[PDB]
DNA sequence: AGAGGATGTGGCTTC
DNA sequence: GAAGCCACATCCTCT
């Protein structure tokens, strides 16, 4: 049971994403005990790499991200206002298939992110399960 | 084997003391169990947080699925929950694409931890 | 007493006294230098009796079974903290690293020789 | 001699 | 007063 039945609902119901659905902010979790000169490049460097850490400040929900589909000009940006990185990743949080979009000042490192549904990808994993 | 259910239909997870002292090793090793069928050798990584810590310092956070098990080897929590307030667990099964199932209120970590009154 | 050790360094009789404060106020006693002195190199000390100085660490802490033993762990507890730090090779020598001429207001030289250390 | 891990202890402050 | 936060005090293992 990779995901649950009530995969829409699940979502458009439960308060656990009604909380992250609104533009809630977001920040860079990594080395948190290291210079922010540090943090900076390590966040970068690593975007580059397509993944990173990123948790809702708010609501303080950790979450680790891989920006790829299933190197990815689509998903991690570094276009849109130079200075910024408007990061994209994919993912099944409690069984509900959804997507992280969100952006990151490469000097704060930190900015405003959230999720929604995943029509798709939600399909073809309630097909898995027939 | 004392499981638990976790906020994913395909995991659980062993129990967590509902207090315990910061960078002081856990009574028992923590663990990830996977209900469904995940290919030995992946990853899974454990991360903590609330309103008063939006990012918990953790130490041993790392560990690999074998058998359906990913068994955290000393697995501790150093940065702290705040009075009364608990953290909320991320754990993430890196499979394509990543798993991740969360914990709310799982443990509160304190400088002291548990402790008889003076 | 040439100047308020204890007392530039932050010490204000509320709560119990810390141990660097402690032997800031010893190494500023004229007196207590036949157990502990500056050794003239900036804000480096080095306890020439180390059971003496645990003698009244113990007492001014009321702790009795207080020996060099335990004073040093105190010490050691200090290298993260960058409060003192052990010089490499010489026995018993430690030295401040936080900024006590802020504290104190007077340079390594001149608390030398107000404390005519030879 | 000295570094640092583990765990308990008493003073004090905040809820 | 309980429940946190600190700075140790104790004990120890390893080099």
């Amino acid at each position: 049971p990779r995901v649950v039945p009530d995969q829409r609902s699940k979502f458009e119901n439960e308060e656990f994403f009604r909380k992250l659905s609104r533009e809630c902010e977001i920040k860079y979790t990594g080395f948190r005990d290291r210079p922010h000169e540090e943090r900076q490049t390590r966040f970068q460097n690593a975007c580059r790499d397509g993944r990173s850490e990123i948790a809702f400040v708010a609501t303080g929900t950790n979450l680790s991200l891989q920006f790829f589909p299933a190197p990815s000009r689509e998903y991690v940006d570094l276009e849109r206002e130079a200075g910024k990185v408007y990061l994209k990743a994919p993912m099944i949080l409690n069984g509900v298939c959804v997507i992280w979009k969100g952006w990151i000042d490469l000097h704060r490192l930190d900015g405003m992110g959230c999720l929604e549904f995943d029509e798709e990808r939600a399909q073809q994993e309630d097909a898995l399960a027939q | 084997g004392e499981l638990v259910r976790t906020d994913s239909p395909n995991f659980l997870c062993s129990v967590l003391p509902t207090h315990w002292r910061c960078n002081k090793t856990l009574p028992i090793a923590f663990k990830v169990v996977a209900k469904g069928d995940v290919p030995d050798g992946t990853l899974v990584t454990v991360m903590a947080g609330n309103d008063e810590n939006y990012s918990a310092e953790l130490r041993n956070a790392t560990a690999a699925m074998k058998n359906q098990v990913a068994r955290f080897n000393d697995l501790r929590f150093v940065g702290r929950s705040g009075r009364g307030k608990s953290f909320t667990l991320t754990i993430t099964v890196f499979t394509n694409p990543p798993q991740v199932a969360t914990y709310h209120r799982a443990i509160k970590i304190t400088g002291d931890g548990p402790r008889e009154p003076r | 007493p040439v100047i308020p050790a204890a007392a530039l360094a932050g010490y204000t009789g509320s709560g119990p006294i810390q141990l660097w404060q402690f032997l800031l106020e010893l190494l500023t006693d004229k007196s207590c230098q036949s157990f502990i002195s500056w050794t003239g190199d900036g804000w480096e000390f080095k306890l020439s009796d180390p059971d003496e100085v645990a003698r009244r660490w113990g007492k001014r802490k009321n702790k009795p079974k207080m020996n060099y033993e335990k004073l040093s762990r105190g010490l050691r507890y200090y290298y993260d903290k960058n409060i003192i730090h052990k010089t490499a090779g010489k026995r018993y020598v430690y030295r401040f690293v936080c900024d006590l001429q802020s504290l104190l207001g007077y340079t390594p030289e001149e608390l030398h020789a107000m404390l005519d250390v030879k």
